[PDB]
């Protein structure tokens, strides 16, 4: 102590020879070393509450390590027992008990409104990630995703295929299987809509699957909506069309542009409005809040009549359900590892059998007791295990 | 039991002569005959819950008035009133259960066609159908460039998705083994 | 003048 709590570098620098070559001295300093680094991530991290704030703890997280590497490859020659000791200090300073959360709204924010620039400032970024202990990053990053590629707001397409390349690197096909399908469809989309474009404005985008996290008609409006079908003459088949009025919009001409209050401008530029909801009630009472909301005289129960008084243009329940959302799928992998477990060894210990499975499944989420304690409740409820009454310890084959 | 449990030989006759077989031969038929109308009434798969819970219940009924030497015998002809009747209607709609999947109806399925005899045979080759449509599709209209690397990382997660379920939902099973290795064997 | 359409091809 005394010389570590603070660094002349001479000191440790003539001490670290001595102890490496006597025996059994250097364990010592790698956790006294340890204790020390943590201090500096404990301080400068907390008390930081404001605006922008995920900003300030990647520029936080980022120059311990630097600071730290330097000292560790230049006074005392680099050796991989040292470089543990970082690593351990490290995977403990942003995993505490929202961080997760918190890298993804940093990525957000840099993409949307140089290019060399950008690329500088997002080669720290895979860095920070590898320290991360996950399934938020690879569920709630598809979210605002979506909401970049479509209602416009999208950027350069170097950069979102720029940050996929990458991010494939460290995690290879596995983690990202799924987003390399969405990128590449909007440039099919706009492929597509050429070759239907002889066929006669209306512009179409298509949507790969229900990979997706994504999830009356205008009188004037039949006849090119049944005329799409015509791209199913042309060239696909059995596909069910699938007009998702809900999310859609679009610019036209009505003599927002969002189809709930274009629906409702349907009967309202132009009861008979009620009947022409073709769904319940109350999403169109929230399409006419939507009237209530700024500038729009209606008579009210669904009386209407028109204002004279005229830009030309016309939350938490999210991570609530996320929250569960990738829960199910936790416990469903874990009711599978447990089969696949038990049935393999038939011979292990349930202890063993729960930090075997811990291992096994480590990548794949972050392991529960309580989970594992509740796992034998189902298969007993069809007495799927052949439970090993001599011995709970010890397994059966369930057949 | 007990006014002839010194007669030596035959010990549990007189059980049979006067308890067993009315009490067997009536409730087999009343409870046969009660399933019909919820057979009317409602889905199949509210009938399949039903019977499951029907069947729960009849157990625990059964221990309170038998001796240990006859718990097998009462519960096969129960299932089969039960199942063997409307076998035929049990196999047919086994599509749009296995086209998609929400693996609570086939997960009740199992149990239920394991237990009557012939049953399971059909779901194999059914299954095994349903296989090659995965394959036989995202593998075709596959021509470009470094084309060899798509068909392995396109062959490997039909093997991956599908080990999952057969391990998962249904116990593992050498005979649901054995479809997906054959329908594997003929995608390549 | 645009509706914005989007249509997801669903059981091929």
């Amino acid at each position: 102590h005394n010389i570590i709590r603070q660094e002349k570098k001479n000191d440790m620098a003539n001490m670290y020879v001595l102890l490496r070559a006597v025996s059994t001295g250097l364990p010592h300093m790698i956790q006294e070393l340890q204790n020390h680094i943590h201090d500096e991530g404990l301080r400068a991290t907390s008390n930081l509450t404001q605006e922008n704030m995920p900003t300030l703890f990647v520029e936080s997280v980022l120059e311990v390590h630097g600071k730290f590497v330097q000292l560790i490859n230049t006074v005392l020659n680099g050796d991989q027992h040292f470089m543990s000791a970082l690593d351990k200090a490290l995977t403990s300073v942003v995993n505490y008990r929202k961080a997760p959360e918190l890298l993804a709204k940093y990525c957000d924010n840099l993409l949307k409104k140089t290019e060399n620039e950008v690329e500088d400032r997002l080669t720290s970024f895979i860095t920070v990630f590898k320290y991360i202990d996950k399934d938020v990053f690879q569920k709630f990053y598809a979210r605002m995703l979506a909401k970049r590629l479509i209602h416009g707001l999208s950027m350069s397409m170097d950069s979102e295929e720029a940050m996929i390349n990458k991010l494939k690197q460290a995690c290879g096909y596995e983690f990202t299987s799924k987003l390399h399908r969405m990128y590449t469809d909007m440039s099919v989309s706009a492929d597509l809509n050429n070759k239907f474009n002889n066929f006669i404005s209306f512009q179409i985008y298509v949507l790969q699957a229900g990979a997706w996290p994504l999830t009356a008609i205008p009188q004037e409006l039949e006849k090119s909506v049944q005329m799409f079908e015509l791209f199913y003459s042309q060239h696909f088949s059995g596909r069910k069309l699938t007009w998702l009025h809900y999310l859609c919009t679009g610019e036209v001409k009505m003599n927002m542009v969002t189809t709930y209050q274009m629906a409702v401008l349907l009967a309202f530029n132009n009861k008979e409005l009620q009947d022409s909801t073709q769904m319940n009630e109350k999403e169109l009472t929230k399409t006419i809040k939507s009237l209530l909301d700024v500038k729009m005289n209606h008579d009210s129960e669904s009386s209407f009549s028109l204002n004279m008084n005229f830009r030309t243009k016309f939350t938490p329940q999210e991570m609530e359900q996320t929250r569960s959302a990738v829960d199910e799928d936790r416990k469903m992998y874990l009711q599978a590892a447990i089969v696949r477990i038990m049935k393999a060894r038939k011979v292990l210990r349930h202890n063993a059998l729960i930090q075997e499975v811990i291992s096994q499944s480590r990548a794949r989420f972050n392991p529960s007791i309580s989970m594992i304690k509740k796992c034998i409740e189902v298969l007993i409820d069809k007495q799927y295990i052949e439970r090993s009454q001599a011995s709970a310890d010890e397994y059966s084959y369930v057949a | 039991v007990h006014v002839e449990q010194y007669k030596k030989k035959f010990p549990l006759k007189f059980y049979q002569e006067i308890f067993e077989s009315p009490f067997l031969t009536e409730t087999g038929e009343y409870y046969k005959q009660e399933a019909s109308n919820l057979l009317q009434e409602s889905n199949c798969s509210q009938y399949m819950e039903k019977v499951l819970g029907r069947l729960k219940d009849e157990e625990i009924r059964c221990r309170k008035y038998l001796h240990p030497s006859s718990y097998t015998k009462v519960i096969h002809e129960c299932q089969q009133r039960m199942v063997a009747d409307h076998l035929q209607f049990l196999h047919a709609e086994c599509h749009n259960i296995i086209r998609q999947e929400k693996k609570n109806d086939m997960a009740n399925m199992y149990v239920l066609l394991r237990a009557v005899s012939t049953g399971l045979p059909h779901m194999i080759q059914e299954l095994q159908n349903h296989i090659h449509d995965e394959g036989l599709r995202a593998t075709s209209n596959l021509t470009q460039e470094n084309m060899p690397t798509l068909f392995v990382e396109s062959v490997l997660e039909v093997h991956g998705k599908f080990v999952q379920l057969i391990n998962t939902v249904l116990n593992g099973d050498q005979h649901f083994m054995s479809a997906l290795d054959k329908a594997l064997t003929s995608v390549v | 003048k645009k509706w914005n359409a989007v249509a997801l091809w669903a059981w091929d």
